[PDB]
RNA sequence: ACUCGUGAGAGACUGCCGGGGUCAACUCGGAGGAAGGUGGGGAUGACGUCAAGUCAUCAUGCCCCUUAUGUCCAGGGCUUCACACAUGCUACAAUGGCCGGUACAAAGGGCUGCGAUGCCGUGAGGUGGAGCGAAUCCUUUCAAAGCCGGUCUCAGUUCGGAUCGGGGUCUGCAACUCGACCCCGUGAAGUCGGAGUCGCUAGUAAUCGCAGAUCAGCAACGCUGCGGUGAAUACGUUCCCG
């Protein structure tokens, strides 16, 4: 079920399907169908169309998600990364922001290692 | 084969000549070379008349060979530690023609801790 | 970060340079050495003089570095690569 | 270790009983409790003006003789190297080497 | 109303010794004892490394073992009293009177 | 064992079958020390081979061990200065211990999304003489075989 | 009455033997809510079987210490001694079993310089 | 009465029997016994070697500094990163992940410390302070693996948790460089790892949890201990090492 644009997996159960959206994880999944009050545990192939409706705009009213999302962790990094602090130039070039150790590990930041 | 220097102290150039000198013994090891590492230190007491040490560590396919030597300067330990290394390595070798002239060989003539014992019948012989 | 409840932290010495700084409406650079106060909206538009280790770097503080500390504007180590 | 490092860390111990038995113990009771009125009564600022050495988070557990800051143990306030050598010679009572 | 006798000492003779002398007077005193009833010992280990320099897998360990008596009497007339705190016993151990 | 043999282990027999072989095997797929993991996995095998035939699980475990167990075993020897594949007799003790190896191991890389169905399916092969266990004592006597030359030493 | 003790690892087991039933009182639970492994009640009635006595004793056990492996091993050995105390003549047949020894298996003590107490440290000789 | 705690003592000495043995050492088997042949594990490390390590625990000959190489302070650094090596932890999953219920330890620590009941938070935690110098009170009455039930169905996944964004708690004068923990979101590599190489013979390896020292806080996945569950294999010294 297309769910804020976001094509729902073929069966899965009803919090674990939501957690496929960008902006919810289990917790959020959780107490979202908790408070709207669909079933959890019933496969995403038993939705109805006024389910997937109050789920759209229960989820468009008090949650943000997607794109909007996605745009504002990157407005927020490029914001960091202008004002010329130090997590501005350790995004920069690449180098892990949180004060990890940069000697031997901090290749997920690095990307593959390289041979020179 | 790539080698990498752990000096101490003050010790200029030393560190580029025992890299060239021992980068060139990889030909001579018979087989590939994992690891290859040297050290280069000095002793403070002007009373030494060899103050410089070298050593060497080299990991020839899990076969581990070392050697340590002393001079007056950088560049006469890293010569003599070369020199050294090459003797080791010859030593080592343990290919075909390094063990050709150990495996036993006649029937009766020369024994040797792994030659073959003689066939002995139940009754002797008479 | 420091917990809500003691507020946040700026040293006495440039406190009172900013209070004396801002009673006349004129902003002059301010030389500090205290690198772990924290901005407040009353620095806006100050120019700090922040300590690096050597020397001490300009810093004109805006809206958006407020609640920021002074030291993150004054980068210690230098690197260029190898 | 050194003379002046092993007299500072005294010095410290006693600016610690001057000060932090009620100053820099009161203004913590007037911290904790939100009800309490922090921010106008600036017991933050108070107990910044007072001295760093005033602080116990300042002070180091040395050798009790011989200065060593490391390695120390707060039953006999003494280094490891020392208790070693005194419990050898059967100086601190009721202690002997190990076996189980 | 009766008083708790607690001994703690290092050495097992030295307190054996002062718990039957001190069950040993009372008795003289003319007063009811329970006898020196018998406490887990405490165990404080601690492990050090022998060398001043390096040399961590070489360790040393020790302990310092503190065994316990309970002595308790009734019938607490003034003369066992008096004999209570007229009573010279060895440094190492000591008495909790309660 | 440069001083001689070491003394053997007397594991018991199991309470619900009473035969010492399908503790060898709980010992053979135990993991990690979690023995009543490895026990309830033998069992709901055993009990599924049961249904399947319809029969006793120990007499065609025992059929499947015999299916698999090996006769003539190669190991390198060196005499002489020089190293060959020479075939060797194989104890009966040792030959039980590698069928049932074998039969825990290929169970493992079996197909049937389940420890317990994937040994259940192994010894059942084994017994009508199909499994991949039966295969690997076809090699390894081929091997024995082929080696046949180097017997006389 | 009668009342012996059995011990194995840290795990201590006080046991009293009535001629009851076959009834297992284990600190106020059954042999199945207690022990919930066939291994373990067989090991625990291997005695009763030897000896032929099963259903004739009701028995009283107190558990302390030690898991559920000691446990059992420990009031086996307790039920042996409890049946070599109410009928002598029978030392043979447990004896023979191994039920009447305690076994002095316990947890080696962990080694300084070692991660347990047998494992060593990873030694890299390269 | 039975455990248990801690004092004393007994108990394994080839003591006995049978056989090999030079009738000698010693050895094989059996009885008794909890234990049988230095029972298991510790402490204990000969003469010396390697001018091995330590003038940075300490002491010390000689040399050197002494308006400084002494001494006080603030800030920074010891945490820098294109890489290389080494020791570990977490994984790559179904012998498993998640949820609910439920059973068993030992050892150790605690006075300006342990800190309970209760109340407030979702959770770090906050308020509050019962009782404890402690076989008593607190560390929960102590565990986790385990057992039972439900769900997931072989996928880079309900695996894996790195990295990153936001929001907090605690300690501390102060968490920017540079603490730990908590919540929401994010969801990388990783499909069992080449040459080569390491540890371990029984309560051992493997696996699970607990505690202590240092310590205001912690980089602790480290070290030193404690208990839970608990294997496989050893034909035999030709080869490798000492």
């Amino acid at each position: 079920a297309r769910l804020v644009g976001v094509d729902l997996p073929r069966d899965k159960r009803m919090e674990i399907a939501l957690t496929y959206i960008y902006g919810i994880g289990r917790t959020r999944s959780n107490e979202i169908l908790a408070a709207t009050g669909i079933d959890k545990n019933m496969r995403t192939k038993d939705l109805t169309d006024d389910q997937v409706t109050v789920l759209r705009d229960y989820i468009e009213g008090n949650l943000k998600v997607e794109g909007d999302l996605r745009r504002e962790v990157q407005a927020d990094i490029r914001r960091k990364i202008e004002i010329g602090c130090y997590q501005g130039l350790r995004h920069r070039r690449g180098l892990p922001v949180r004060g990890q150790r940069t000697k031997t590990n901090a290749r997920t930041r690095k990307g593959p290692k390289r041979t020179i | 084969m790539d080698v990498d220097v752990s000096t101490d102290g003050e010790l200029p150039g030393a560190a580029e000549y025992a890299r060239e000198k021992i980068g060139r013994l990889s030909r001579r090891a018979h087989r590939p070379v994992l690891h290859a590492r040297v050290r280069l230190t000095r002793h403070g007491d002007p009373a030494v008349e060899r103050p410089v040490i070298a050593q060497a560590n080299l990991d020839v396919n899990g076969r581990q060979v070392r050697a340590q030597v002393e001079g007056v300067n950088a560049r006469e330990a890293v010569d003599r530690l070369e020199a050294r290394l090459r003797s080791r390595l010859e030593r080592i070798a343990e290919h075909w023609e390094a063990r050709r002239g150990g495996v036993p060989a006649e029937a009766g003539r020369e024994w040797r801790h792994e030659s073959e014992p003689a066939r002995r019948p139940g009754y002797f012989p008479r | 970060p420091r917990s809500l409840k003691k507020g946040p932290f700026v040293d006495d010495h440039l406190l009172k340079k900013v209070d004396v700084q801002n009673e006349k409406n004129t902003k002059q650079v301010i030389k500090t050495w205290s690198r772990r106060s924290t901005i407040i909206p009353d620095f806006i538009g100050h120019t700090f003089a922040v300590h690096d280790g050597r020397k001490h770097v300009p810093v004109f503080v805006t809206e958006a570095m407020v609640g920021h500390k002074l030291g993150e504007f004054a980068p210690t180590r230098t690197f260029k690569g190898h | 270790a050194k003379k002046s490092k092993i007299v500072k860390n005294e010095q410290r111990r006693e600016l610690v009983q001057r000060y932090a038995e009620r100053r820099a113990e009161l203004k913590r009771t007037i911290r904790d409790p939100a009800s309490s009125p922090e921010r106008r009564a600036a017991a933050v600022s108070a107990l910044q003006r007072l001295p760093r050495d005033s602080s116990p988070v300042r002070l180091r557990n040395r050798d009790v003789v011989d200065g060593r800051p490391r390695g120390h143990l707060r039953k006999f306030g003494l280094s490891r190297v020392r208790v070693r050598e005194m419990a050898h010679r059967g100086e601190l009572p009721g202690v002997r080497k190990a076996s189980w | 109303q009766k008083i708790r006798i607690r001994l703690k000492a290092y050495d097992h003779e030295a307190i054996d010794a002062s718990a039957r002398k001190i069950v040993e007077t009372v008795t003289r005193t003319g007063a009811s004892v329970v006898g020196p009833v018998p406490l887990p010992t405490e165990k404080n280990v601690y492990c050090v490394i022998r060398s001043p320099h390096k040399y961590k897998d070489s360790r040393e360990h020790f302990e310092m073992r503190t065994h316990k008596r309970l002595i308790d009497i009734l019938d607490p007339t003034p003369k066992t009293v008096d004999a209570l705190m007229r009573i010279d016993l060895p440094a190492s151990v000591d008495v909790n009177i309660q | 064992p440069r001083k001689g043999p070491a003394p053997k282990r007397p594991l018991v027999n199991d309470p619900v079958y009473g035969s010492q072989l399908v503790t060898q095997l709980v010992n053979k797929v135990l993991l990690e020390g979690k023995k009543s993991l490895a026990e309830r996995i033998v069992y709901g095998a055993l009990e599924q081979a049961r249904e399947k035939t319809g029969t006793d699980p120990v007499v065609t475990l025992k059929r499947a061990l015999d299916n698999v167990k090996p006769a003539l075993e190669v190991r390198s020897r060196r005499v002489g200065g020089a190293t060959y594949q020479v075939p060797v007799e194989v104890r009966p003790d040792r030959s039980t211990t590698l069928a049932l190896r074998w039969l825990v191991n290929f169970s493992r890389q079996r197909r049937e999304k389940t420890m317990v169905e994937r040994l259940a399916n192994e010894i059942l092969d084994a017994s009508n003489g199909l499994g991949a266990s039966v295969k690997r004592r076809e090699d390894t006597h081929k091997m024995a075989e082929a080696n046949r030359a180097f017997a006389h030493y | 009455p009668i009342q012996t003790v059995g011990r194995r690892k840290e795990a201590v087991v006080r046991v009293r033997l009535v001629p009851g039933t076959g009834q297992f009182n284990l600190d106020g639970r059954t042999l199945e809510n207690y022990f919930p492994n066939k291994v373990h009640q067989q090991l625990i009635k291997a005695p009763l079987v030897t000896v032929d006595r099963v259903d004739q004793f009701d028995i009283y056990a107190h558990l302390d210490g030690g898991g559920p492996s000691g446990q059992a091993g420990a009031l086996r050995l307790a039920i042996a001694r409890a049946l070599i105390l109410v009928q002598p003549e029978d030392r043979p047949a447990l004896k023979k079993a191994g039920f009447l020894t305690r076994d002095p298996r316990a947890i080696e003590r962990k080694k300084y310089g070692l991660k347990k107490a047998r494992k060593a440290p990873q030694y890299s000789k390269r």
